[PDB]
RNA sequence: AGUUCGGCCAUCCUACGGCGGAAACUCCUUAACUCGUUCCGAAUUAAGAAGAGAAGCGCCGUCAGGCCCCGCCAGUACUGCGAUCGGAGACGUCGUGGGAACACGGGGUGCCGAACC
RNA sequence: CCUGCUACACCGGACCGCAGGCGUCCCACGGCGGGCUCAGCGAGGACCCUCCCGCGGAGCAGAAGGGCACAAGCCCG
RNA sequence: CCGCCCCCCAAACUCCGAAGGGCCGCGCCGCCCCGCCCUGGCCUGGGCGGGGCGGGCGAAUGCGGGCGGCGC
C-alpha cells in the first residue's frame, strides 16, 4: 500500500547484497501481482467490466452458457 | 548405443498420430500396383507381420514383385562410399503409391495438347526458372511515411 | 462434490470410430476378410451374397466393392413374392428360400442376354422341384464357361443352425449359382448323415401349416388374433405346398424384375 | 398419458449371500421359482470375511413374468406394505430384503432358514434399444424412470406408504 | 423423403431441450416347431400384425463443451551461412537467408456413390 | 545379447556415461471360430447382487518402450 | 471432498513445432490393330513381343564416361 512505497527499494537493496551477479530494482506500471496498468484498472473498475477473485482481478465473461 | 536390436531406437517414429490409432481403412487393401510403379514406404506400427525395418523408413522405391499378400520393392541405399540396390519384402499396410512423377506427367500431357491446338506459332514448352521483374509504372499518389520509433522500456 | 467424467480433456483426446461402426451397421474385421483377393489378380471383381432382414422384409443383394462405393449387380426383395403368389407369411422360412432363388434367376438372366452359344441361364439352369438334397454347381465343371462365384455375407447375424439367413443362400444354389458351403446349420442333419427330407418341410412352410392347424383346436379365440392376416387372404393351412409349388414354377419362368415407378412426399 | 410410456416391471433378482448349506440354499430357491439358480465366485481372499478365493459364496436367480410380480407382491406383504422413502435409486429401481425365508410360507426347516434380497427393476417399451446387439443406443433422457415416477407407480399398483 | 450396401473417418462427436412420420426403418405381439441363455425368449433363434410416434432415427435450438477454417500473436521466440564486432566471462551485437508456438478475437457445425420404394 | 536416455528431427555416432534387464517360464499361459467387455466413479439393496455412464484410466508370463475394444483382453467348443 | 483463478518446472513429459537435413522424379508419349501363355462368370486381366500410324527433344550451370587385374 501507499504507507510501505517508501521502504520497499531499501528492502530489495539488502537481499541483493545476498545474491550473485548484477540486479536491477524497477517499478512496474501493472496493478500489484495483477495484469493491468494502473490506468487500465481503474478504468476497467471504473465502468464495471472487471472480474475479481480473491487477490487478483479478471474482465467480463462474455462467453458460454447465458445464465443457467 | 550398446544396444542394437531390430526395432531400437524407434519410441517415436513407430508411434500411431494422434487420435489415429486402431484398423487401417479398407483403401489400403483395394488400390492395385502394378510392376515398375513407384511407392512410399510409411511404417504402420499395429500391423507387426511384414514390417520394415527402420531405416526403410521415409524412403521411395519401385516395384519388382507383386505376391499374394506382400509387395516387392527395391530401394537404393548408400554404404560407406557405393550404392547397392536392396530388395525387400512388404504387406500391404505400409506401403502407398508415390506421386514422384505425377508432376511429369501432367507436363507430357500438357505438351502434347498444346501443340496439338495450334495461337499458330508454336507456343515455349520448357520450364523457365524466374526471371527478373520488368518494367512498368506505379502511382505514388497515396504514398505512407515510414521513420524509426524511440525505445520504450 | 463429485468428480466429473466428462471434462473437455476427455473430448480433446476422444477418436471416433468410424461413422458405419458408431451406427451399429458393420463389421469390419470380418468386411475385411470377405472382400480380400491376392494380389496378382490385380482389379478383377469379387462378389458378395448379402442377406439382410428387416421386420416386414428380405433383401438379398450381389455385389462388388469398388474403391469408392460398391456396386450392386442384382437384387430382390420379398415383398416381390405377392406377384409370383404369395400373399401372406413373408418374413418366414419359405419365404426366404424363394427370395433367394429370385435374385439367382434374375442375375444368370441378365448375364445372358444375347449371347446365344453356352449362355449362363442354358448353362446350369439350376434345379427343379425343390428336394431339399445337397446339389453343387460347381461339380458340373464345364471346361469353358464356369458357374457364377459368390460368398455369403451375413453380417450382424447369428449363424445358427436353421437360420433364415442360410435358407436363402440355399435358394440361390438351387438356381445355378456356386455358393460355398456345407450341410451344418440346415435342419436334417446328424454328423452320421443328412437326410433332405426333413429339410423340404421348412422349404414348403410346413412348419407353419401345422401350428395352425393346432392352434385352430383349442384356443381359436388366439387363432383370429395369431393369424389374423392369413385368415383374410383365404389361404388354408393345408395348401401351402400346393401354393409355394406353384410360386417356384413362376419364378424360374420370369425372373426378370418389372419397376414399380413411383411418387415421393417429404 | 400415452401408451408406450406405460411402466412395467422388467426383472426380479434373489440374492443368497452366506460347506453345503448353498447345496441347501439353492434348493430353497429352486423350490420358490422353478428355476435352476446360479452360484458365484470369490474375487479375492479376506481371512476376515472367511472366504477364500475362487470359491462358491453366494448364489441367486433372475426371474422375469407374472411369477416376477407375484412373488414381489408377498415378499412385500412381509414388510406390511412398507418402504422407505429413500430406497429407490437414481435410475428407478428399488430394494428391500427379509431375514427369515419362510416368511412367504410355511416350510419344514432339514432345509435351514435363509435371508434374500427382492431387488426389482422397472422399465418402459423401448428399453430394447440399449441391449440388443445390433444398431445398439442409449435411451433418451425422457424416456427415462425418474425416482419421483417410481414411487407414483409402485404406491398404485401396490400399497406401500414410504415410511420418512 | 426413405431403406440396404459402401468411400473419406467429429464441420459427422457428447450433453440437454424441442418438432415429425403417407411410405420406409423401428419399437412392438407370440413360445407349436428351430435353435438358444455360468439362471433368465434380457440377448438370441423361430412365428407373426392388435397398438404407437414415448424412445432409437431424421430435423430445429443453445452468449453450450469439443472439433474445423481464418486473422492476430510476430518479422517477435528460435535458427543456416559470414565477421581481427563488444565483454574477465556468462552472454549479447551486426551483415546475409529461413521463420514458430501458446494466448487472443471472429466465423463455421458432413459431403460424395451403386441399387430399390 | 535387449529397452529407454546421452544423440544436437534421414542413417550412423565414444566412455569403468545414466536408469534397468536376459541364460528362464507355459500341452496351455498355444491354433482357430463364436460370443462377450474391462478399471472404476455415482446411486441402490437382510445381518455378493442391480442399474447407469465408462477412449481403456484394466489386462496381455518376467526390463523398458511401442501396440490393441463387436480385440491382440475374458469365457466356451 | 469439489469448482474457478494462480507463482514455478523435466535428459529418460509432449496436444504444437521450425531452421536444418534425407530419399525419389524432371522424355519419349498417344491412338487403333495382331500374336503367345498363370488369372477370371465371361467376350476378364496381367506379362512378353510384333505391326500401321501421327508426332517429337520439353529447367539452369559446368563437363567426356564406365569396367577389371596385380600390389604396397
Ligand atoms: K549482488
Ligand atoms: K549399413
Ligand atoms: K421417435
Ligand atoms: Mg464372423
Amino acid at each position: 500500500r501507499a504507507s510501505a512505497k517508501d521502504y520497499v527499494k531499501d528492502a530489495l537493496r539488502r537481499a541483493k547484497f545476498k545474491i550473485p551477479g548484477r540486479q536491477a530494482i524497477v517499478e512496474s506500471r501493472n496493478w500489484g501481482f495483477t495484469e493491468f496498468t494502473k490506468e487500465e484498472y481503474e478504468d476497467l473498475r471504473e465502468r464495471g467490466e472487471l472480474q475479481y477473485d480473491g487477490n487478483n482481478a479478471h474482465r467480463i465473461s462474455r462467453k458460454g452458457p447465458l445464465n443457467l | 548405443t550398446h544396444s542394437q536390436g531390430y526395432r531400437c531406437k524407434t519410441r517415436y517414429c513407430f508411434a500411431r498420430k494422434f487420435r489415429r490409432h486402431g484398423m487401417a481403412n479398407l483403401t489400403t487393401y483395394n488400390r492395385v500396383y502394378k510392376l515398375g510403379q513407384y511407392v512410399n514406404i510409411k511404417v504402420n506400427g499395429a500391423y507387426h507381420k511384414g514390417m520394415p525395418h527402420r531405416y526403410y523408413n521415409g524412403r521411395t522405391g519401385t516395384i519388382f514383385n507383386i505376391g499374394p499378400r506382400a509387395l516387392g520393392v527395391q530401394i537404393q541405399k548408400r554404404v560407406r562410399g557405393r550404392i547397392m540396390l536392396k530388395r525387400i519384402n512388404v504387406r500391404l499396410e505400409h506401403v502407398h503409391p508415390s506421386d514422384c512423377r505425377k508432376n511429369h506427367l501432367e507436363r507430357v500431357a500438357a505438351n502434347d495438347a498444346a501443340r496439338r491446338l495450334a495461337g499458330q506459332p508454336v507456343p515455349c514448352l520448357k520450364r523457365q526458372n524466374a526471371l527478373p521483374r520488368a518494367a512498368h509504372v506505379v502511382s505514388i499518389a497515396s504514398a505512407i511515411d515510414i521513420t524509426p520509433l524511440k525505445y520504450d522500456g | 462434490w463429485v468428480k466429473v467424467q466428462k471434462t473437455r480433456s476427455y473430448f480433446k483426446r476422444f477418436q471416433v470410430q468410424f461413422r458405419r461402426r458408431r451406427e451399429g451397421k458393420t463389421d469390419y474385421q470380418a468386411r475385411k476378410a470377405l472382400i480380400i483377393q491376392d494380389k496378382n489378380k490385380y482389379a478383377t471383381p469379387r462378389y458378395r451374397f448379402v442377406v439382410r432382414r428387416t421386420n416386414k422384409d428380405i433383401i438379398c443383394q450381389v455385389t462388388a466393392a469398388e474403391l469408392t462405393k460398391d456396386r450392386v449387380v442384382c437384387a430382390a426383395y420379398s415383398h416381390e413374392l405377392p406377384r409370383y403368389g404369395i400373399p401372406v407369411g413373408l418374413t418366414n422360412y419359405a419365404a426366404a428360400y424363394a427370395t433367394g432363388l429370385l435374385c439367382g434367376r434374375r442375375l444368370l438372366e441378365k448375364l445372358s442376354v444375347g449371347i446365344k452359344e453356352n449362355a449362363l441361364a442354358q448353362l446350369y439352369p439350376g434345379l427343379d422341384k425343390a428336394t431339399g438334397e445337397e446339389y453343387h454347381p460347381d461339380e458340373n465343371e464345364n471346361e469353358e464357361v464356369h458357374a457364377f462365384k459368390a460368398f455369403l455375407d451375413i453380417g450382424l447375424a447369428r449363424a445358427s443352425t436353421g437360420a433364415r439367413v442360410f435358407a436363402a443362400m440355399k435358394g440361390a444354389v438351387d438356381a445355378g449359382l456356386n455358393i460355398p458351403h456345407s450341410m451344418k446349420r440346415f435342419p436334417g442333419y446328424s454328423k452320421d448323415g443328412f437326410d433332405s427330407s426333413a429339410l423340404r418341410d421348412r422349404i414348403m412352410g410346413k412348419h407353419v401349416g401345422d401350428y395352425m392347424a393346432e392352434l385352430k383346436a383349442e384356443d381359436e379365440e388366439t387363432y383370429r388374433k395369431r393369424f389374423s392376416k392369413y385368415i383374410a387372404a383365404k389361404v388354408e393351412p393345408l395348401r401351402l405346398e400346393a401354393m409355394y409349388t406353384k410360386a417356384h414354377a413362376a419364378i424360374r419362368a420370369n425372373p426378370q424384375a418389372v419397376k414399380a415407378k413411383f411418387e415421393i412426399k417429404k | 398419458e400415452n401408451p408406450m410410456r406405460r411402466i412395467r416391471i422388467e426383472k426380479l433378482v434373489l440374492n443368497i449371500c452366506i460347506g453345503d448349506a448353498l447345496t441347501k440354499a439353492a434348493k430353497v430357491l429352486q423350490q420358490l421359482t422353478d428355476q435352476e439358480p446360479t452360484f458365484s465366485k470369490s474375487r479375492l481372499t479376506i481371512r476376515g470375511f472367511g472366504i477364500r478365493r475362487g470359491q462358491k459364496i453366494s448364489t441367486h436367480v433372475t426371474v422375469r413374468g407374472e411369477k416376477a410380480r407375484e412373488i414381489i407382491e408377498r415378499g412385500l406383504r412381509v414388510k406390511n406394505f412398507e418402504l422407505p422413502y429413500s430406497c429407490f435409486s437414481t435410475t428407478g429401481n428399488f430394494g428391500f430384503g427379509i431375514t427369515e425365508h419362510i416368511d412367504l410360507g410355511i416350510k419344514y426347516d432339514s432345509m435351514g432358514i435363509y435371508g434374500m434380497d427382492f431387488y426389482v427393476v422397472l422399465s418402459r417399451p423401448g428399453f430394447r434399444v440399449n441391449k440388443r446387439r445390433a444398431q445398439q443406443q442409449h435411451v433418451g433422457a425422457s424416456h427415462k424412470i425418474t425416482p419421483d415416477e417410481a414411487r407414483a407407480w409402485v404406491e398404485r399398483e401396490f400399497e406401500v406408504v414410504y415410511t420418512k
